[PDB]
């Protein structure tokens, strides 16, 4: 069928480092947008990061400079590197495909989510 | 499958000597597998080598949006001559045409009216002056606001409508603080169209 | 593959007991070899089986499209319920969603302004009465001319604009014979908006 | 490689009957739309007839009733049978298949172009 599956969330502590990946199926990838967003209980869902085809890279303002995502186009999985990270980065993370334009995106597939927490 | 669209010059671009009018051809969906685009540019049928073509930029969704920008001569346009746009892709059979040109039919002028603002609204903390313009064909038109000599910027205009006649009309409403406005400031409605006399007209406005 | 747009009510659907407002959901480019599609309809993630839905509708693309519409009672929309559509398509790995419902902010009720014609336009055989409504939100509205109690034909409104507040405007013009206005009769413009609290408000505008 | 081919052509007198045929490529007309646009000297190609893949038929407002547009689609050929003509049918004709709503057409394919010539 078609999935997505992440990995990489867990126990990290304020100033830590934690390095998502997402594995995507065959061909559901290719020559489209991958974005990362995140949820914390309660609350909705908030654009992370995403990256083009091309390599365009598009954050959010709460996590850019300290986020930076990646991706191996040929390899069909994209990354999320997150550095010093700070008390409200804890929420369940998801990767999804996605079209539109960064104003309003169509997402195409959902991750399963992972979650992140951090502790102080 | 690729797709094109073609737009026209700005109205008032047309009808100055000191601004430079262009028709805009945009090709949207392109594909990685193919980035390739050739444009092919033809003014009642004549080519011309004269396009000045902007580099490809990947959108949002990973596809590609190029442009191409073809520079045109006032009068051309004004007279009717139809430009064409010829695009080129190889994950299309054959190309991709489309043609723009003015707006046929006998050209109509605007007549413009200036109206105070209403008598409920002064007890607010601004007025609104109202500028009617109508009667006119084709809709290309440009509206602006001047006191003193110097623009006005706090004013929106609606986009035109088309009137029972045939001809379109719109409205312009520019906001002034309504101190200025008992204080007895003169506000002119500036409108530009090609069936104006010298291409322009003005009404002016003052309590 | 196939695309799909959801459109919202028509404004006067949203606004009176007497009318069916209804949202609608068109499928355009669905293939010859593939030409059935499903529709579910969730209403607050709730599906609800009351849509109906016409007939395929070839093109002359050769592709068909097929719309479903879903009537919705008023108080649902104007209360912000999310209506949801599904459409599925043995040509589409997934299914797709859209989800359409009423705009979201605070309501704010319209303000109603009577312009009356220009002394200039006195020597036309028509003159025009402009109707100034502004400071609503949402853009859904309903602005007419009566006079008498019963309807004016010869008048037209420009669509909504955005005003740099984040709130609507837009103008209304009714023509009459200048007779008509000399005359002495009494216009009056009508309008119905959902922050309204008894059901419309009017302004008057006569010689 | 020659993919689309009228045939059919020639010399008729007014009030005459002629029948051009177009016959596609296999795959290239597979699910799609075909049409007739004319062309006559030192005017631009205008539309004629067109038939879909489903059967319905459209026409110029000069050849309604005159023309009649039918299409085989097992044989990947469409017919054009002209009825009445007379001199102001005289022009290259051609057939193509077609994309976009009749105001815009999108040309896939264009036929080769045969002359039909009516004489007084
Ligand atoms: C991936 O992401 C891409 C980038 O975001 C996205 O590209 C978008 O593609 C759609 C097509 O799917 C295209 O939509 C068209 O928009 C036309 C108007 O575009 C204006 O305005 C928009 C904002 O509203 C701007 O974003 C555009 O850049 C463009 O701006 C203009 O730019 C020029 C040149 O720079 C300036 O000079 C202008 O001043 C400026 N204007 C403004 C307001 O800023 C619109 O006309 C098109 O509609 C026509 O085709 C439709 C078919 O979809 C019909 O339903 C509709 O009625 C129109 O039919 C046309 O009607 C004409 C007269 O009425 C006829 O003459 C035509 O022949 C007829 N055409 C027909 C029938 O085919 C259309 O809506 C977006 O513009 C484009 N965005 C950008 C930024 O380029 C991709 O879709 C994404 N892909 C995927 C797979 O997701
Ligand atoms: C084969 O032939 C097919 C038949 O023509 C042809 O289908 C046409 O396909 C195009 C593109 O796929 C499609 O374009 C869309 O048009 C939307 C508006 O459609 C209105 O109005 C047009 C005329 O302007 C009518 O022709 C339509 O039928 C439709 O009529 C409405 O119908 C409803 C119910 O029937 C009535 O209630 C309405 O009153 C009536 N309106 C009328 C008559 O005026 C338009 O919204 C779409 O644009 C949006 O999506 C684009 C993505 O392509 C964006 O680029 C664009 O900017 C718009 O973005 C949307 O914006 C919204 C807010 O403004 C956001 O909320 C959305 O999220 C956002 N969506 C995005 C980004 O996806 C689009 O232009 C035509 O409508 C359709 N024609 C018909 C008749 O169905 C096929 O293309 C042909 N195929 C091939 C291969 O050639």
């Amino acid at each position: 069928q078609v999935q997505l599956q992440e990995s990489g969330g867990g126990l990290v502590q304020a100033g830590g480092s934690l390095r998502l990946s997402c594995a995507a199926s065959p061909g559901i990838s290719r020559y489209k947008t991958m974005g990362w967003y995140r949820q914390a209980p309660g609350k909705e869902r908030s654009f992370v990061a995403a990256i083009t085809w091309g390599g365009l890279t598009y954050y959010a303002d709460s996590v850019k400079g300290r986020f930076t995502v990646s991706r191996d186009n040929a390899k069909n999985t994209v990354y999320l590197q997150m550095n010093s990270l700070k008390p409200e980065d804890t929420a369940v993370y998801y990767c999804s495909v996605d079209g539109g334009t960064r104003a309003d995106p169509y997402h195409y597939y959902w991750g399963q989510g992972t979650q992140v927490t951090v502790s102080s | 499958g690729p797709s094109v669209f073609l737009f026209p010059p700005k109205p008032k671009d047309t009808l100055m000597i000191s601004r430079t009018p262009e028709v805009t051809c945009v090709v949207v969906d392109v594909s990685h597998e193919d980035p390739e685009v050739k444009f092919n540019w033809y003014v009642d049928g004549v080519e011309v080598h004269n396009a000045k073509t902007k580099p490809r930029e990947e959108q949002y969704n990973s596809t590609y949006r190029v442009v191409s920008v073809l520079t045109v001569l006032h009068q051309d346009w004004l007279n009717g001559k139809e430009y064409k746009c010829k695009v080129s892709n190889k994950a299309l059979p054959a190309p991709i045409e489309k043609t723009i040109s003015k707006a046929k039919g006998q050209p109509r002028e605007p007549q413009v009216y200036t109206l105070p603002p209403s008598r409920e609204e002064m007890t607010k903390n601004q007025v609104s002056l109202t500028c009617l313009v109508k009667g006119f064909y084709p809709s290309d038109i440009a509206v602006e606001w001047r006191s003193n000599g110097q623009p006005e910027n706090n004013y929106k205009t609606t986009p035109p409508v088309l009137d029972s006649d045939g001809s379109f009309f719109l409205y312009s409403k520019l906001t002034v603080d309504k101190s200025r406005w008992q204080q007895g400031n003169v506000f002119s409605c500036s409108v530009m169209h090609e069936a104006l006399h010298n291409h322009y007209t003005q009404k002016s406005l003052s309590l």
